């Protein structure tokens, strides 16, 4: 198959998006031959991907299982989820960052923990999605650089997994992954446009125009971690100094909330959790940190705005907790430097799914059913 | 045809679990190592998913029956 | 539909490869046998495209009437599908007359088309390109930098009912930003980022050789981002916007207000105009420089933030402060190289625009593209 | 249907040029307010384009043969 590879899976989407739809709904709908339609439908009633509803047509999920594992320091968590990505378990691991045993081989071993544990409720494996941050070769499944695993270099971990269990293995960068999973499933469902912060270890945001997610240079993902809206701040491992990811990352609002702690003021240790539970209840400290924070952000997607003019924001952090003290900070901005016919109609919102929620390879799979390169294969049983 | 499919899994001192989805073959073992793919494709497998410690062998309809016989030859 | 989305595509790959068989159209478009070869049928029947095995594009009996609004000016122009030029004009505009704007402009036009009522050969459509806030959707300017009488003008309603062909709203600077990359300076790239500095301030960006949109095709109003939270009211209804800081008008009322002060300056002498501005900030003086330097700072710090966004290739500044590039230019790429991940930065290169003073040609091949135009187009 | 055709452009009094291309009728009249929007569009036109002095039918295939219908309306 070639045609009749993207021609299969585009019958799928119509079906997931839109069913129960008819044979002719469908032939109406894809603009295929009617007769290409009952063919690719017949395959699809006959592998179980697709069942009729006795004319009457709606994907079947519940017996199709595929992984979805997000790595994001020292930290891996591995979940099973239907075509449909609705969840079956989900669970989180460790990963120490510096071992006696490469990174590599590291995480297959829980992928092999989490399987045997599970291997009762585990139904059909179609596939397994991966999402980490680091400069990553998704076409080809292969780890460059990453961040928190200083020894990482060049990483088949994707091909190496790929023969280790031969189902198909889909990564992508945790932002952009993150961010058309937000896209299809949750928060910024129904827009062309929207931006999507993330403000964790490490900042930087994603983007969607016309309903594509937006890349630069070679793949040269979107940086706005590095802009510099302190020209002194610290020293970036990036080159410049005081880059908003300086300011902004988590660690770094923690390591001003401590060493502005030390001078006067909690009462149990210092963690994100605490600092906005601390900003909620009204303490002037942590709210002037939250606050602080989204001044930058603020300014930064003020200008983000009169680009693209989202129809949603999205505050990718654990900082959604302080919502109420943060959120109108960079609603404020983007109202007060952004041109007013557009941040009229646009508020900062939360994201749906936490830094650490699986739903981020969601969207991996539901490409890969859509694009037909594995309701191909799937096709088969 | 049912104690070829035994011994490609590695006989039943390696056959830990044994069960049939729609189309698949799913089978417990003991030691991945143990278990020739190769054969599975050979018998009629379309295609051998392994998942941990479970070899998911890809028969079709025709596997919720070669269970059952895999399943009196054990016996 | 999903028809004029498939129609509009087979289009877009005929043209861009010239020429390309039945079978290229049904590989390279992702197409059936039935839905790439009688989709091409139709636009043969058309005649959208040509004869020779291989297939190209016919672009010559099909126009489109382009135009322009600059601050006192009706520049007016026909053009084929390929955006080659036919006819020009260069009727003069003015303020204030008897009659509103809006019916101003179509008396220009209507006479445009008079004369030269035997140079066209079939109208597709027509494309404007003007400053100020627009709604695009429905086309309706709502203010403007030198009309403060338009409010709410529906020029897009208002020409299509006048003429029977659809109206494209753009800016002066979306416009000649694909220019650029058709045959001006950015021939050949995939990502460049333009920007304008004249009575208006604005940037052009193209993605992966897509011109950048925005949201429900707004348009970018990058010009009326916040620079200075004190600058002085905006059309737009803000204040303190680019287009108020980095307006070449700005500059000169900045430097006037300064010079009408104790100050010194090789500018009192010689009447200020955007020529002695820059003539004088070369020479070393003082203020001049300092402002170019300055206006080079607020646009770079912006500009830092884009190359962030999409890390171009090529950066290009269409400005007659251009002349004054050697303080211009070396600014801007110290704001851009200073602000910006260093490896974005680190191969970026500040040059001028190599092109001045247009006309829609982007968003007309992109009616093509989507197919809105293209459906149209079929039956005519 | 090129008897009331002529109408649609105001009269073989209105129409001072009749020409018509492939797929178009361009026709060019002297006077544009009597130009019957509707009835052409009514009639098979698929659009009316007003540029100027000139009207261009949007008809099809039938144009080219339209064209010389309306001619002979006068003879
Ligand atoms: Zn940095
Ligand atoms: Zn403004």
């Amino acid at each position: 198959d070639q045609i009749k590879q993207t021609n299969a899976g585009a019958v799928y989407r119509l079906i997931d998006q839109l069913g129960p739809v008819s044979r002719i709904d469908l032939s109406r709908l894809a603009q295929l031959a009617p007769a290409s339609i009952t063919k690719i439908v017949r395959e699809m009633l006959e592998a179980h991907l697709v069942q009729e509803l006795e004319v009457g047509l709606v994907v079947e999920t519940e017996a199709w299982h595929y992984l979805s594992l997000r790595i994001s320091r020292g930290e891996i968590f591995l979940a099973l989820r239907d075509l449909s990505s609705k969840l079956v378990v989900e669970e989180s691991q460790e990963l120490a960052l510096k071992d006696d045993s490469p990174l590599l081989d590291r995480i297959i071993s829980h992928i092999d923990q989490f399987f045997i544990r599970h291997q009762k409720k585990l139904e059909r494996l179609t596939s397994i999605a991966i999402t980490l941050p680091g400069i990553i070769d998704t076409e080809n499944g292969i780890v460059h650089r990453m961040p928190f695993y200083e020894d990482v270099k060049e990483m088949p971990l994707g091909e190496a997994l790929e023969q280790h269990t031969g189902v198909p293995v889909y990564i992508q960068h945790d932002i952009s992954a993150w961010t058309m999973a937000e896209a299809l499933f949750g928060a910024s469902r129904g827009a062309r446009d929207v931006i999507q912060v993330v403000i964790d270890h490490n900042v930087g945001a994603g983007v969607i125009t016309d309903g594509h997610l937006l890349h630069a240079g070679s793949s040269s993902l979107v940086e706005i971690g590095h802009t510099q809206v302190d020209p002194y701040g610290k020293r970036c491992y990036c080159g410049n100094h005081g880059c908003l990811e300086t300011i902004a990352s988590v660690d770094s609002i923690l390591e001003l909330a401590q060493l502005r702690l030390n001078q006067s003021m909690h009462g149990q240790p210092l963690t994100v959790d605490s600092l906005c539970q601390a900003a909620l209840r009204g303490d002037l400290l942590a709210k002037d940190i939250i606050t602080g924070v989204g001044a930058h952000v603020g300014r930064i997607l003020a200008i983000m705005v009169n680009l693209f003019n989202p129809q949603k924001i999205l505050i990718g952090s654990p900082l959604s907790k302080a919502a109420d003290i943060l959120f109108p900070v960079i609603s404020d901005s983007i109202r007060q430097q952004a041109l007013p016919a557009y941040s009229q109609h646009i508020s900062v919102e939360s994201t749906q799914f936490s830094n650490q929620g699986t739903m981020a390879g969601a969207a991996l799979v539901k490409d890969a059913m859509y694009n037909g390169s594995l309701l191909i294969r799937l096709l088969q049983g | 045809m049912a104690p070829a499919l035994v011994a490609a899994f590695g006989g039943k001192e390696n056959i830990t679990n044994l069960d049939a989805c729609i189309t698949r073959l799913r089978v417990s073992v003991a030691d991945v190592s143990k278990v020739d793919q190769a054969g599975l494709k050979k018998l009629g497998a379309a295609g051998v998913v392994v998942a941990g410690s479970g070899v998911q062998a890809i028969f079709g309809t025709k596997s919720d029956n070669l269970k059952t016989e895999m399943d009196e030859y054990i016996r």
